[PDB]
Parts: C-alpha cells; structure tokens; sequence
C-alpha cells in the first residue's frame, strides 16, 4: 500500500526524467512531428508490449516490479498531453497535414511498437 | 536551442503609402507573426497587427509618403518547455 | 540540477494520481477504461489552460513551468496504457470499441486542450 | 476486484459424440477463452483449444458415447496493472 506507492514513484521518476531528457534535446530538431515525444511514446509502446508477453509467461512476478515497470516507468515515460498540445498548436498554426500525420504516427506507431514487443517475446519464449 | 526569430526581413514591393514585406520563418512552430510599424522619427506612435504563422509576408498600408518607418517582427510560437511564448524581434527601416 | 527535482516532484505527483484513479475506476468499464481516460482528459485540460496562461505571463520561472507541464501533466497522462488497452481490444476482436477508444481519447484530449486554452483566453 | 472467470458454463445441446457448451463472459476484456476436456475417470489425456473473446459458445466433437467428461473454461483477459493473464477455471461434468 506504501511499498506500492514507492514503486509508482521510482518507475515514474525514471520515466518522467527520461522523457524530459529526450524531449529537451531532440524535440526542436523536427517541429512538425517532434521526435523526442514520438520516440518515448514508441519506446513505451514497445516496452509494454514485451510486458504483455513476459507477464503472461511469469504469473508469479512480484506486483512491486509489475507496478514499477507499467504505471511507473511506462506511464511516466509515455505522454498524451504533450502529444496533445503539439497537435493543438499545429492546428492553431493552420498546419493540418502535420496535425493529422502526428496523430496517426503516434497512434499506429505505438500500436505497432506494442505489437512488435509482444510478438517478439511470444516467439523468443515459445 | 533553436532561434524563434525570423530572418531576412525585407521590403519586397512599395507604393507611396504601402509596403509589402517578406521574411524567412524560423525553424520552430509559429502560430502567428506580430508586425509593428511606426515612424522612425520619434513618437508617431507604433502600430501593431498579427499575421497567421502560415504566411511569411504582410502588407502595411495607410502610410504617409516620403516618411522613415521602423518595421519589426517577432513570433508567437510553440516550443517544448516554454509552450506558447514570444520571440525577440527582427527589425528594419524603410523610407516611403 | 534543480529543475530535475521539479520533473521528479511534479511527475511523481502526476504518476501517483494516475495510479489511484486507474486502479479504482478502470474495471468499471472494460470497453473503455474510464480511469486512464479521465487522467488523459484532465491532463489535456490542464495543459490547455497552462498554454494560454503561460503566454500571458512570460517570466513565471522555468521551474514551476517544468513541474506542472512535463512533470504533473507528463506523469498524469499516459500513451502506453492507452495503446495497451486498444491492443487488447484489437486482440479480443472488439474492433468497434478499439476504434472508439482511439477517437474518444484523441479528440477528447484535443477538445479538453482547446477548452482549457480558450476558457483562459476568452477570459482575458 | 472484478472476476475474470466465466459463469454459467453448461451443456446446451448434446449428441452422444459431441456437445455444445456455453458460458457467460466474465466482464473483463477477454482476449480469448480456453476450453478443456477429458474423461473424468483416471486417464484421458486432457485437450485444450481456444475460442475468440467474442464467442461464448463452443463445440467439442470427438467424444466417446456413454463416458463421463470433465469440461473447464478459463479466460485470457486484459486488465490494468496485471496486463495479460490467465483466469481460474469454471468446471462441469457431463456424461456421454
Ligand atoms: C487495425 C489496426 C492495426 C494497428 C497495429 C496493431 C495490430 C494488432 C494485431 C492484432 O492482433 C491479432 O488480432 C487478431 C484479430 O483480433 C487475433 O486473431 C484471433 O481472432 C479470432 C477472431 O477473429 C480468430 O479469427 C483468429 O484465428 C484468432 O484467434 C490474433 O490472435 C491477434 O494476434
Ligand atoms: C478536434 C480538435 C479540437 C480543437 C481544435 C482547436 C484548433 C483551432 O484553433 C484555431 O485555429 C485557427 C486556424 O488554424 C486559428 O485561426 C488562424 O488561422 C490562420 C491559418 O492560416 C488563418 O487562416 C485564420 O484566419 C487565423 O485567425 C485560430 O486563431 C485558432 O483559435
Ligand atoms: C467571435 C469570434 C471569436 C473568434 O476567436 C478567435 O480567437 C483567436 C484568439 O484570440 C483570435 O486571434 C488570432 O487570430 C489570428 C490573427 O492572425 C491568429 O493568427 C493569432 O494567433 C490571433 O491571436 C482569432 O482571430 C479569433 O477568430
Ligand atoms: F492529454
Ligand atoms: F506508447
Ligand atoms: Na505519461
């Protein structure tokens, strides 16, 4: 109940810190679809896909690690609100094409990262 | 680490009472451009309008013939970790 | 550095609220887990308002910007839980609610961002 | 604290060498159901096959007439925090 909390926070902080570091150094390189926010969403996409597969195969994995990796790392590493203002701005700057693209590349890109990581581990294990 | 300030501010066409200016947009998501213009020779005072970030040109009109004007431009842009903010201005002089 | 604290502090506060809200409420509607939706809508609202407000207040210390946006909002919102729910729905062959959850989340978040923004700008 | 196990598992239609079973979905995102069966007494061996999460009926088609079978159904479901996991089974016996 508090050991759980501590899990959300270590995972979360490592996730948020990592996003921050990748966003501030790489987002400015490509305004129309800033690569920092894309990559972290994809990365978490990938990672939680592999956890779909791993958790399934390891039902007795400690809840503390499950919570830390998912709600923790992947929750705090990924981000909807930033994706959401980037798109909002592209819409206000009348750049609809890239508002639309950004929305697709994040959604599909992420589903695919999740498909990838999951199908890679349900083949590497069985 | 990227400049949000427009570059190459220039008058492109001119009539005795109007100016067409163009600039190069900064590599940054610009929502709109603020354009200011007033008479270089002291108090006139300075007038302001905005232009959609799409555009990189603007028409200033309703000016006096044979007068020195100061024209400046800065951007209302989006960036990560500042969200919506304003840039430094770029600036030129043109005598009608 | 100190602005790293702001990320950690705001982020862990955002991450925490997510945790509580999602566990308590996601199981109420499996086709569209209402916990991770509320956090996404709320984060988009908060960020929409901050967008408008920070504009009209250049000069409000990068630190407390850093904590609210890429801290609170970043730890509050999630893309990975959103993608994992849709994937599970796709895999269950539940395509309608998979498409629906994509629409509701994206459009809902954008509407929340626009609401937060225009409310503050249509205020002053 | 929602249950991920199906309910009301039962034989709705029976031939002497096959059965039609149905259950009520557990009210979680069921990605697929798993059906097991095998002769109750001693040996068998047990067999398992899957049905899509959007199906709550299935047919078991190679049975020995006159014999008791044990049939279980469990889910693979998605849930928050646990992601993908297998549920507990619900079970019935049914002769023939
Ligand atoms: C469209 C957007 C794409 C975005 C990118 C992500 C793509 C995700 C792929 C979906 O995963 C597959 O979905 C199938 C369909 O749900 C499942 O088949 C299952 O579906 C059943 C029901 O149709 C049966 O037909 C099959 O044999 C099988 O059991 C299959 O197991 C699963 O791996
Ligand atoms: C689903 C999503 C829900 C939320 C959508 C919100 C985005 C729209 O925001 C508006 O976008 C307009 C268009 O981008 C802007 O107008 C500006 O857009 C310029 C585009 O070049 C000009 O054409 C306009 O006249 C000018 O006022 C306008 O100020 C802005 O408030
Ligand atoms: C009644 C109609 C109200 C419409 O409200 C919108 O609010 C925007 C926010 O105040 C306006 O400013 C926007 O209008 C465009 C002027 O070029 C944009 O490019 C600028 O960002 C500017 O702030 C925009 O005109 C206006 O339609
Ligand atoms: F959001
Ligand atoms: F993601
Ligand atoms: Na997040």
């Amino acid at each position: 109940m508090i050991k759980s909390l501590f899990a959300v926070i270590i995972g979360g902080s490592v996730g948020c810190t990592l996003r921050w570091l990748l966003s501030t150094k790489f987002n400015s390189l490509f305004p129309n679809l800033p690569p920092g926010t894309l990559v972290v969403n994809l990365l978490a996409g990938l990672i939680i896909g592999t956890m779909l597969a791993y958790f399934l195969r390891q039902p007795h994995l400690d809840p503390f690690w499950k919570l830390m990796i998912t709600t923790g790392l992947c929750g705090g590493l990924s981000t909807f609100s930033t994706f959401s203002v980037e798109v909002f701005a592209l819409l206000q700057a009348g750049n609809y094409i890239w508002a639309l693209t950004s929305v697709l590349v994040h959604v599909i890109g992420s589903l695919i990262m999740t498909a990838l990581g999951f199908f890679i581990i349900t083949i590497l294990f069985a | 680490s990227v400049s949000s300030v427009p570059t190459k501010l220039e008058v492109v066409a001119a009539t005795p009472t109007s100016l067409l200016i163009s600039w190069d947009a900064p590599a940054v998501t610009v929502v709109h451009y603020v354009i200011t213009y007033g008479e270089t020779g002291g108090n006139s005072p300075v007038q302001e309008f905005t232009v959609p970030g799409s555009k990189s040109t603007a028409t200033i009109s309703g000016l006096k013939p044979g007068v020195d004007y100061t024209i400046t431009v800065y951007t209302m842009y989006y960036s990560y970790s500042d969200l919506y903010s304003y840039s430094s201005p770029i600036s030129i002089n043109y005598r009608t």
